[PDB]
DNA sequence: TGCGAAATTCCATGACA
DNA sequence: ATTGTCATGGAATTTCGCA
DNA sequence: TGCGAAATTCCATGACA
DNA sequence: ATTGTCATGGAATTTCGCA
């Protein structure tokens, strides 16, 4: 079976709603599934119209073989199938109410949303300024199980912002008792 | 006065030829030469005569001597045509060099992707969507372009597009000319929080900038195919040309944009296969060796009549934006340090120090 | 299909090599060539083929073969790729040529003064006794120049000053390029009615008016000099500009405009006494010999990837004021007669004859 | 004795007062003495100022080393005088009362006051749009004594408007009678 | 009949929007 | 139915002054 | 081991205000 | 303290298919 390689599939998913920030809601989440290269665009709705407007930033630097997602609204529209099917990309879905990824797509997914977490307490409306830099540090997180960052695998080159110190990803005490207020 | 007195009676100076006959008439020194009777005027009036020659019309060398030569004689007249050429301050800035500039050179293509980026704006353009300009930004390792329609060259329209793109990675250094957009202290303080050193070009040189002006090109060739028999609507083909540019063949490459950054292509029609039954790992490895082969031109050869600054030379910057009737050069300046044949430190006519290129210089004349 | 079918069991087809496996993988002819396995596709499928794959940059023959050839191969791919780049329209009016022109004629100077008279308008300068534009007026033979002050580039204003110059003699012809001042009707019927011929430069090729566009730059070169350190008063240093220039030495020539015009120089600085003991008549039969002994240059050399025009050939003329975003050329069109190596007719775009200069033409690519 | 040349001596005087033709009124008369070139200025007075205006037209193309004239007052005048200094012209006047030229050029300014004349009748306000047609005719008559007309002298070459018909230069019995009502 | 230096010629360079 | 041109100053070449 | 033709490489030309 | 670049299509060169 041929190896895998990166655009071979990408993995989409929607975060929200949120706090508002500058107007907007949601994240829409795509990672890629052999690097864990992530990108991670600001929408305000979980619409078609909004993942197509995103996707098209997207589509306009790399485009995937597959995109797979959930059996969302947004992606199982007529009209998101026709988005698709123009640019060649094959969509498929998980079973209702069986997500399934892979097991880095998961543990991927899993960072996100701990790290968008810890940003936003203390700055709920904030994080759409934080969404660049919340990009790089999880494409410069060193995987366990491959022993190369998302960066160093699409690229194949190491980056000029290397993250070595990590985050707690946990709540510290202090931020617990500011977040269960808000 | 007394050098032409002991000529007429026939003593010997230096300079003056013995085979002629130098006589008195009309209260004035001449000579029999072969061209006709010439007039020797004494030492003490000479540089008055040149001076009156050469502000007839400002001429160069020969013009200047031909109208001397139809009265005077002195040894080497042309000596002192020169002196005054060199002094005359009109001719110094208002003449034109006949010296090209040395040979270009052709600096090392970056070694990794985003060691440096080159960004540049085109624009105006037809006002499409409301937006009139497109920031370009080219990864100078790859040629990799990203396209980001603007209001205004605006430094807060390129920070905001920049944030954006340095979403999926920092570069080393970014290279730009010297726009506003890029001097303001705006965009200073951006590129230091992010550890970005900024790079200038040289004033008034858009070939230092080279990279994104021939992707600003292709940019603007596409562009207009597309648009043929179409008004000018140029908003929704700029994700299209990004795309279609970052994965088109150079041929003297033999690779795409999109190749060199990931080698390997996505999605897109006539994608290449080849690395197929490699693993990852494996089309890295291949990727990291096509990235140190590819072909990197040199310097050309220099044509018959260039020049190649020294230190402590007078040359003379071009001034940028001359006003109608006015002198195409400053005044002489020195250089003070050469950074390479192409580039140079000057005291600047006002007195600062000034980083300018060589295209922009000429070497004062007559020393 | 059919030409694919017989392929496939063994049987020799011309074009495709024999030493070379053909079989078929998922409906489709493949073959197992050096680079790798490539698609072989049906002869009435590789017309659309080339179209997609030129399609996604509009690009030229290699970066389109390249990307075909990362999937299918067949015989003679570039002999498709090319009839498709001649067949689209919009890289044949977009792209650049890579053709020089051929080498510069250099005509015979006219054998008599005031045989051609060469006009060009300087301007718009800035506002000077209310004047905005200088008409030049150079005679091809001499060089000696007028000069007249107006307040546009008009016929008005060119008939009322011509009519002054005219008072001294008639020229036989009147050289101008094609602007608004030279073309209008009330010009053409001025020049009948004094028995003079209107020539006029073909369209966006000022080349042709270089006698006097040369000058228009030695009349600027010495108003900047005149006018450093001051405000650009010219109105009044148009006859002091004048005079200066007529009584200039042309080094190559070794005589100014004045004394090819007159033989003889007048009350001007270091004016030339060497015809002083000839008669009139002998100082004019020197003349006569002088004018007709003048150094005339040569054409120079082709360049090594240089084209001349050929009767049918298929050219493209450029476009004068291209819009943004608009291609640089036009339409092909066909030469119908070769006037000179550097000068043709064509049968122009809107159906018309029109007499260009191949400065303005690229010869059509790909036939 | 050196030959004579051309620029050598310029003969300058005024005719009018004329019929005012767009304004003008006199006709600045400059002939070159060797090869009895004309030069026609139509000026609005006979003053210094108009004849410095007129000749630094002329000045600008050709400057004779004498300018030589009648004790005029436009000619006498220290202004005039400053301004011959400047340009190296050598001011010459003949007696007062006792105008002398030259044979050449006596005849000249003949030919110009006869020819003048005859176009004055039935065009006595439209002389100043003649001027130029006028320079022509007189420098390209045939000179008896030189046998070469003043522009053959002049620049070495005949002319593209050779003037083989000569006008009769008399007025013809219908123009005295229109002269005489004038 | 040849030398060193001055004088002359050569010509690449650039600018005429 | 029309077409490049020429001042400029270092460099290359020729000429000059003298023997 | 060499031929004719196809394929590849070479590179002058021009345009990025 | 900084630096030209590269798509393009005929032409020149190399390679291919075959013997
Ligand atoms: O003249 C410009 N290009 C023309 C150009 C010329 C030669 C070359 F090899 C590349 C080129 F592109 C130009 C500018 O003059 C400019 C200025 C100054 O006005 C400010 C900011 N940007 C600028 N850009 O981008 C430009 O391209
Ligand atoms: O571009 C012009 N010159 C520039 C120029 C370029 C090359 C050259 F070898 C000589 C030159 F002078 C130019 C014009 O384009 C023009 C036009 C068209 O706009 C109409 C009327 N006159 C015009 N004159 O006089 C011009 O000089
Ligand atoms: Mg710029
Ligand atoms: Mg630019
Ligand atoms: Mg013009
Ligand atoms: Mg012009
Ligand atoms: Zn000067
Ligand atoms: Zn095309």
């Amino acid at each position: 079976d041929r190896p895998q390689k990166p655009f071979d599939k990408f993995f989409i998913d929607y975060i929200g709603p949120l706090p508002p920030s500058q107007g907007y809601l949601y994240v829409l989440v795509v990672v890629d599934g052999m690097t864990g290269f992530t990108w991670l665009y600001p929408t305000k709705a979980p619409s078609t119209s909004a993942t197509v407007k995103s996707l098209n930033v997207l589509t306009s630097i790399a485009i995937p073989k597959v995109i797979h997602s959930d059996q969302g609204a947004a992606f199982t529209s007529s009209t998101f199938a026709e988005w698709a099917k123009e640019r060649g990309i094959h969509l498929e879905f998980s079973t209702p109410y069986h997500p399934q990824s892979s097991g880095k797509v998961e543990r991927k997914n899993s960072d996100i949303k701990r790290l968008l977490t810890k940003l936003l307490v203390g700055r709920p409306t904030k994080w759409y300024d934080l969404l660049p830099v919340v990009q790089l540090a999880l494409n410069n997180t060193y995987s366990p199980v491959l022993k190369y960052t998302p960066h160093q695998l699409l690229f194949g080159i190491d980056s000029n912002t290397p993250f070595a110190n990590q985050d707690t990803l946990d709540l510290t005490r202090e931020e617990e008792l500011s977040l269960l207020q808000e | 006065d007394a050098e032409l007195d002991q000529l007429l009676q026939g003593h010997y100076i230096k300079g003056y030829p013995k085979q002629y006959t130098y006589f008195l008439e009309d209260g004035k020194v001449k000579v029999s030469r072969p061209e006709g009777v010439k007039i020797i005027p004494p030492q003490s009036d000479r540089q008055k005569i040149v001076l009156q020659a050469h502000n007839l019309a400002h001429t160069g060398r020969e013009a200047t001597l031909l109208k001397i030569a139809n009265l005077y004689w002195w040894p080497n007249m042309r000596k002192d045509v020169v002196k005054q050429l060199g002094r005359c301050q009109q001719c110094l800035i208002t003449n034109a060099s006949n010296k090209a500039s040395g040979p270009i050179l052709r600096p090392d293509r970056p070694q990794k992707p985003f060691d440096k980026f080159f960004i540049d704006y085109i624009g105006p353009l037809p006002p499409s969507q409301g937006y009139l300009y497109v920031l370009v930004v080219v990864d100078g390792m790859t040629g990799f372009t990203w396209l980001y329609p603007t209001k205004a060259p605006s430094t807060s329209a390129t920070v905001k597009s920049l944030n954006v793109l340095t979403s999926i990675a920092i570069p080393k250094v970014i290279h730009s000319d010297q726009g506003a957009a890029f001097t303001s202290s705006t965009f200073a303080e951006w590129a230091k929080e992010r550890g970005i050193h900024l790079e200038f070009s040289t004033p008034y040189h858009p070939q230092s900038s080279g990279k994104v002006e021939r992707k600003n090109s292709d940019i603007k060739r596409l562009l207009t195919k597309l648009l043929v028999g179409r008004p000018t609507k140029w908003y929704d083909l700029l994700p299209v040309v990004q795309l279609a540019l970052n994965n088109t063949y150079s041929p003297v490459l033999k690779y795409t944009p999109h190749q060199l950054l990931f080698g390997i292509d996505s999605n897109t029609p006539f994608a290449n296969q080849d690395t197929l039954d490699l693993t990852r790992e494996e089309e890295l490895s291949l990727l990291q060796e096509i990235r140190t082969s590819l072909y990197h031109p040199s310097t050309p050869p220099a044509s018959s009549r260039s020049w190649s600054p020294v230190v402590g030379q007078l040359v003379q910057e071009r001034v940028a934006r001359p006003a109608s009737l006015r002198p195409r050069w400053h005044k002489p300046s020195t250089v003070l340090k050469v950074l390479n044949p192409r580039t140079v430190v000057i005291l600047d006519h006002l007195g600062n120090n000034r980083t300018v290129s060589i295209d922009n210089l000429k070497p004062t004349s007559h020393q």
